[PDB]
């Protein structure tokens, strides 16, 4: 395309929208994601390599919650929110008044974070090692364990999207 | 109102060995997206990004250095510009420097020193945008002992000029002491203590587990003893990260309650 | 060094794990047992030499250093070589609108890509990458180092 049109500079495409999203990545590379699309279904964690067909349901927009120091996660594709429910996480209609959709992220000394459900007082747990495509995501006591069958550390990572260089 | 701005702070811990990558990994992420900071205070800034450009503007109105630069966070064809106000205090090793990155140009700059002492304390460096003034501070490692007189001098600077009586100001940075420890000490200056409010996370802002990075502000819209009505909350700025944080400090943001 | 402010300690280089956003696998070094977590750690250090400015393309020159050794990531031997061999150890971080990074070698201006499990190569990626879009195969995450960590307590 032309960087200069006959009457003035012409705006090239360089999306800012992708900057608003990210992924929550486990130590095994698995990304917290919606699987069954209908609301209230359980969330799981699949690495990009085993979920290319999932698309943007794997990306989330992290925003401050209603309460100070808490965050909520809005799905890029579905617009629903991560919500603590029973012994795991689901996605449902967003509401700043639902404490179950608010999370406190506790930094670790490696720079990773532990995700704590504020309504439950429990942390998002998963099994790094799996005989299948995914890690099972649950909520359990926050001990910061980092074992093959039980880990609670997550990385705040780039979204799985085409990236545009800004150098 | 100060609350109209998304303000953040990060101690970059720059050095000759690692500096440029930190600006391009973390500082860039703190400024981007819909929730990026409008104003970011940086401590231990080291050298500015190599692509930053010095403007012709002169603000040097005293012994403490302060210069204006522009830095393009985007491409040449799709620029995304910010201004950087840089105080290169560390002439010895060029690492313990202060900077303020702002989307909007500063109308004026301010340098305020703490009480005279034999300790090499650092001054507060700040910029005014309209009726709001924003400072970046890096108090002394040993309990930020210079913090109380620094805050008091900033207070008297604006609240003791006619036009300064309506200014709101925010002091943000590495205080090197717990928020409660600072709060108690400030009580020795009743007028300052009653006209300010400390806004800080309750989560660690440094890998030692300590809470060292936060803010203290004076909202001209609120009366004495009523600053706690401020609707600005502090939070680790984790919503901006997409990478490892390249220093032992976690960035902290100050945003209006939703 | 002789800083004007001695109350401020000098901080060492940041620790990271480098992962392909396509495979999510961390790039490993051979200095530690493959099952030891330090095999997934690197120290990120900035390169200060000026011999690679022509193809820098506005990125940041760095080296990925092994913890506790003068070895750096490289497309040689088993994945590392002496850090002094700058032609093979100096790489170039290119920021993007997502927080992911493209990584080029400083000498040739080629891009590091990973299109599949344990696939890692340095291939031509045209001229300047400014404003161009790239699939995950070209994207890298500079993330917290893999392994144990402790929840910070105030
Ligand atoms: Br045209
Ligand atoms: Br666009
Ligand atoms: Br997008
Ligand atoms: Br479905
Ligand atoms: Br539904
Ligand atoms: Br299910
Ligand atoms: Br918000
Ligand atoms: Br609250
Ligand atoms: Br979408
Ligand atoms: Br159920
Ligand atoms: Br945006
Ligand atoms: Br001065
Ligand atoms: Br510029
Ligand atoms: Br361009
Ligand atoms: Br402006
Ligand atoms: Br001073
Ligand atoms: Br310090
Ligand atoms: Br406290
Ligand atoms: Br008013
Ligand atoms: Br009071
Ligand atoms: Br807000
Ligand atoms: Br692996
Ligand atoms: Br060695
Ligand atoms: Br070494
Ligand atoms: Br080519
Ligand atoms: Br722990």
């Amino acid at each position: 395309l032309n960087l200069l049109s006959s009457s003035g500079p012409n705006r090239q495409v360089l999306p800012s929208e992708p900057s608003n999203f990210m992924t929550l990545m486990g130590q095994n590379g698995a990304l917290l994601t919606v699987w069954a699309l209908a609301k209230r279904n359980w969330l799981w964690a699949y690495p990009n390599i085993y979920s290319q067909d999932f698309g943007n349901i794997r990306n989330w927009k992290m925003e401050p919650g209603k309460h100070r120091e808490y965050f909520r996660f809005v799905n890029q594709s579905l617009g629903t929110c991560v919500e603590a429910y029973g012994n795991g996480l689901i996605h449902d209609i967003c509401s700043l008044d639902k404490l179950a959709q608010e999370f406190e992220l506790l930094p670790t000394d490696s720079g990773a974070v532990v995700i704590k459900s504020v309504s439950q007082g429990r942390c998002v747990t998963y099994n790094p090692v799996s005989t299948t495509f995914y890690s099972t995501v649950t909520l359990s006591v926050c001990d910061g364990a980092t074992e093959p069958s039980r880990d609670q550390t997550w990385y705040l990572a780039p979204p799985v999207l085409e990236a545009t260089a800004v150098n | 109102n100060l609350s109209d701005f998304k303000v953040a702070t990060w101690n970059l811990q720059g050095s000759s060995a690692v500096n440029e990558s930190k600006w391009n990994i973390n500082v860039r992420q703190l400024l981007s997206g819909e929730q990026g900071a409008d104003i970011l205070m940086v401590q231990e800034a080291g050298s500015l990004p190599s692509s930053a450009v010095r403007t012709s503007r002169v603000i040097q109105h005293g012994g403490t250095p302060i210069e204006e630069y522009t830095w393009n966070l985007g491409t040449r064809s799709r620029p995304n510009m910010v201004y950087i106000y840089y105080s290169r205090l560390d002439v010895g090793a060029n690492r313990v420097n202060l900077a303020i990155v702002s989307r909007r140009q500063a109308d004026e700059a301010f340098i305020v020193h703490s009480d005279s002492s034999v300790l090499q304390s650092r001054p507060a460096v700040g910029i005014r945008i309209g009726t709001d003034v924003f400072f970046t501070v890096h108090a002394l490692a040993t309990g930020g002992s210079d913090a109380v007189s620094l805050i008091r001098n900033i207070f008297t600077t604006f609240n003791s000029p006619p036009e300064r009586r309506v200014y709101s100001w925010m002091v943000v940075g590495d205080f090197n002491r717990a928020p409660a420890n600072l709060e108690v000490a400030l009580r020795q200056e009743p007028a300052v203590s009653e006209n300010t409010i400390i806004i800080a996370p309750t989560e660690p802002t440094h890998r030692s587990g300590n809470i060292l990075d936060y803010a203290i502000l004076h909202d001209a819209h609120l009366p004495r003893r009523e600053q706690a009505r401020e609707r600005i909350g502090a939070s680790l700025m984790l919503n901006q990260l997409r990478s490892q944080i390249t220093s032992d400090h976690f960035p902290v943001s100050f945003v209006r309650d939703r | 060094d002789p800083t004007t402010y001695p109350d401020v300690e000098l901080s060492p280089p940041p620790r990271i794990s480098l992962r392909s956003l396509l495979t999510a696998q961390p790039v490993k070094n051979d200095h530690y047992d493959s099952h030891n977590y330090l095999s997934t750690h690197w120290e990120l250090i900035d390169y200060k030499g000026k011999e690679y400015e022509k193809l820098r393309d506005g990125g940041t020159l760095v080296q990925f250093k092994v913890v506790g050794a003068a070895k750096c990531f490289a497309f040689l031997g088993k994945g590392t070589t002496d850090c002094k061999d700058t032609d093979h150890t100096v790489f170039n971080l290119i920021p993007t609108n997502t927080g992911a990074f493209l990584i080029k070698d400083a000498l040739l201006g080629f891009c590091i890509t990973s299109h599949d499990f344990d696939d890692l190569k340095l291939e031509p990626c045209g001229g300047s990458v400014s404003g161009r879009t790239f699939s995950l195969a070209y994207q890298w995450g500079i993330l917290p180092p893999f392994g144990p960590s402790k929840i910070l307590i105030p």
